[PDB]
């Protein structure tokens, strides 16, 4: 009806239709700590929320009240919980509620409660038809909104909407190839569809990622994805990769490349590679280079790697 | 070496300029935002250098103390958005004072006790404020706050029998926990649950059945941990997950190698602080979420008999982190923050300090090695990496509660 | 930066 900011808004203590119920003040005790100096409007609504909650009044008036409590503080999970109780008790139109939550989320996209609420609504209606489009809009405003991506993964997995996600992924990666949330979604979509065991899929991915690395050599995301899809099997299992990288090093000796090389050597030494002494030596030289010059912020990490390599493969 | 009145800084070395972003001439929103911050941070850094004269850095303890002391009692309406997180505001502020080694007047302590008592639900746990349903976030905060106070009065306020029942009413069959009845699920809940359960000594064999397995499923291809299986690696959720498994003595369920390499890569080569996710901006509050992971990893690896572990340092740039917090994260008026240009708040104040303390103190076995950058007074009180409250406070509380039986169980 |  009327919003907290509308010119015609009226405090609840002044509403005739609310006269029959006494407001319940919040009991902070005689000597309050972390006491918030609420605005008159804020306290007004909460004093009445407290009342309806205490009485467990499943009414249309209470339902409208929660809407105001939520606008005052959308992070109040108690209100949200009660609101859902009312949605059921009153048998409210869930599609109407979806429109509501849609607006709420647009205003406050980084709130835990709002997203959880929308997930409950989609569960109740078993209707995801609006999900991907909605989420895409949120992501269009903040491509890395965590709650947004989490919700999207849930919808896709729960309702099996995989068909167009890889395309979505490419779209966003074109917009910002530094978007780590998008590289993650990529792994999410592939590992859940074709999987990475299909060697044709793996190669496509390795190619794609190498191509992105060449386009933007200092984009850590691509490098992490490359190591991510090959690590389980073992970096040393892909001999051509080492060669390719060694060829690019003289021209792209970024800390990412040098680091990847140590990662490979590590795995090689772990799998009884040939020329163990030679591999260890190149690995230690790189660790020193990363610690003293190319990646000094991680000097301690590298020094550790150096010592680990020695304790594991010196002989 | 240098005179005592001048102390060379890592962030001011001429070669430190090389650490500036290389966008490969390919700009996207990400590089553009990163470059902007770097531009501002370089300016800040430069303001602390006067050619070869580099005055000692100073943590403004008094300004911080006065900001905190005020908030502990009263807060403007700007905090209306945290009305469902007051016990959390309590913990943030008290831990900050604790870290700053500023004593808590007996009167204030008793008032806080009463307040938290008013927030306790009859069904167990604590809510965001009096009359609010219980929630693990504030429950976690309320127990830590009571343990920071450490009096038997504080300890006894917790209704342990109902607290255990409450944890049970949030346990899911897949090993996870709801944050509150009918609420959302993610790794924060496993860490809240385990934190309060182990401190108050209310852990049953089945309480955490399947939880370690569930947390492991949260570590991803990046090596870090996401909020839920499949999601992006994130400093906050990663701290939650590891510390939870450390409590459950199940750290081994994770690939510690990928996790270590992930977290160390999260410290910004230029800023000196930590980002929460790869390719995102630096933020003072991760100083704890991220850097705090190192001590947990050190402990986990040390228990495995790792011969290559350091006996004097955490595997991150302790000095660099201290330079970011001290030169970029302090509000002149008191309190700490995200980064230059942001406004202060008790959340950032609590965590910037928590990280600064981890960055200054190393401990492992009988080995202790401090690195307090700047004036000696900067030294903060140590903090427990799992619970992030005084180590002394953790020992006192666990000892106390170990003396009570697990509610209705043998 | 909301935790909850
Ligand atoms: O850091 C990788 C590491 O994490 C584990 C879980 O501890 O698995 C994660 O990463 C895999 C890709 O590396 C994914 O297939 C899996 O779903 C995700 O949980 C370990 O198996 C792995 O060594
Ligand atoms: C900019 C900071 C952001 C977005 C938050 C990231 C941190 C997270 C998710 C940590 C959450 C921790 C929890 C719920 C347990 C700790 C609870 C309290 C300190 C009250
Ligand atoms: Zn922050």
């Amino acid at each position: 009806f009327v919003s907290l900011d509308s010119p015609s808004y009226v405090l609840y203590r002044d509403r005739a239709e609310w006269a029959d119920i006494d407001p319940v003040p919040q009991n902070d005790g005689p000597n309050p700590v972390v006491q918030i100096i609420y605005s008159d409007k804020f306290r007004d609504v909460y004093d009445y929320f407290r009342a309806v909650l205490q009485r467990d009044e499943r009414s249309e008036r209470a339902f409208k009240l929660t809407r105001d409590a939520i606008e005052l503080n959308a992070a109040n999970y108690t209100v949200w919980h009660f609101r859902r109780v009312l949605l059921k008790s009153l048998q409210k139109d869930l599609h109407e509620e979806m429109n509501y939550i849609t607006a709420i989320i647009e205003e406050q996209p980084k709130n835990y409660q709002v997203w959880h609420h929308r997930r409950v609504l989609v569960e109740w209606l078993r209707d995801p038809s609006q999900e991907l489009e909605f989420i895409a809009d949120i992501l269009n405003q903040d491509a890395k909104n965590y709650h947004a991506w989490q919700h999207r993964q849930w919808v896709i997995q729960e309702f099996k909407l995989w068909d167009n996600e890889l395309q979505y992924v490419d779209q966003l990666l074109k917009e910002d190839v530094r978007n780590n949330s998008v590289w993650n979604q990529r792994y999410f979509v592939i590992s859940n569809t074709t999987g990475y065991n299909d060697r044709a899929v793996l190669e496509r991915e390795v190619q794609y990622t190498l191509e992105m690395i060449k386009l933007v050599p200092h984009n850590e995301s691509a490098w992490n994805y490359l190591k991510g899809i090959l690590q389980d099997r073992g970096l040393s299992k892909y001999p051509n990769l080492l060669n390719q990288l060694l060829d690019l090093q003289p021209s792209h000796s970024s800390p990412y490349l040098i680091a990847f090389l140590v990662d490979i050597y590590e795995d090689m030494l772990e799998n009884q590679c040939d020329n163990k002494e030679d591999i260890l030596n190149k690995a230690l030289e790189l660790c020193e280079i990363l610690a003293k010059e190319k990646d000094t912020i991680r000097k301690e990490y590298w020094r550790y790697i150096g010592r680990s390599l020695q304790s594991k493969h010196s002989t | 070496s240098s005179p005592v009145w001048s102390e060379p800084l890592y962030s001011l070395r001429p070669e430190h300029a090389r650490e500036r972003l290389q966008d490969d001439s390919v700009e996207t929103v990400t590089s553009i935002e990163q470059a902007k911050v770097e531009e501002k941070i370089q300016e800040v850094f430069s303001s602390y250098k006067f050619n070869h004269l580099v005055p000692r850095l100073v943590l403004q303890r008094e300004k911080h103390f006065h900001y905190l002391k005020r908030g502990l009692r009263q807060l403007t309406d700007a905090y209306e958005c945290l009305d469902a997180s007051r016990p959390t505001l309590c913990y943030w502020i008290l831990h900050s004072l604790e870290l700053l080694d500023e004593p808590i007047p007996q009167i204030v302590a008793t008032d806080v006790c009463q307040f938290l008592e008013l927030c306790q639900s009859p069904e167990g746990g604590f809510g965001g404020g009096p009359g609010q349903y219980p929630h693990l976030a504030p429950t976690y905060a309320a127990v830590n706050a009571l343990c920071i106070i450490g009096t038997e009065e504080a300890y006894d306020i917790i209704n342990r029998e109902k607290l255990l029942q409450y944890l049970y009413s949030l346990k899911q069959p897949d090993g996870s926990f709801l944050m509150h009845v009918g609420g959302e699920v993610d790794v924060r809940s496993a860490y809240c649950a385990a934190s309060v359960a182990s401190l108050t000594n209310i852990i049953t064999p089945d309480l955490f059945e399947g939880t370690a397995e569930w947390i492991a499923r949260c570590q991803n291809w990046e090596g870090g941990i996401g909020g839920v299986p499949g999601m992006e690696a994130h400093g906050g959720y990663t701290f939650c997950g590891l510390a939870a498994l450390v409590i459950l003595k199940r750290e081994r369920s994770l690939n510690l190698k990928s996790l270590l390499q992930w977290v160390t890569s999260r410290q910004m080569r230029f800023e000196g602080g930590f980002q929460g996710r790869c390719n995102k901006l630096v933020d003072g509050c991760y100083s704890f979420w991220q850097a705090g992971l190192l001590p947990l990893l050190h402990r986990a690896l040390h228990a495995q008999g790792d011969p290559a572990l350091s006996m004097s340092h955490w595997m991150f740039h302790q000095q660099a982190l201290q330079e970011y917090i001290l030169m970029c994260c302090q509000c002149p008026a008191g309190g700490l923050l995200d980064k230059p240009g942001k406004s202060r708040d008790f959340y950032h104040t609590c965590f910037c300090l928590s990280g600064l303390s981890i960055a200054q103190h190393f401990g492992s076995g009988a080995m202790l090695h401090d690195v307090v950058l700047g004036v000696p007074e900067n030294a903060l009180q140590p903090t427990h990496p799992v619970y992030n409250i005084g180590p002394d406070k953790v020992i006192q509380a666990t000892t106390y509660f170990l003396q009570k039986p697990v509610p209705g169980f043998e | 930066c909301v935790l909850s």
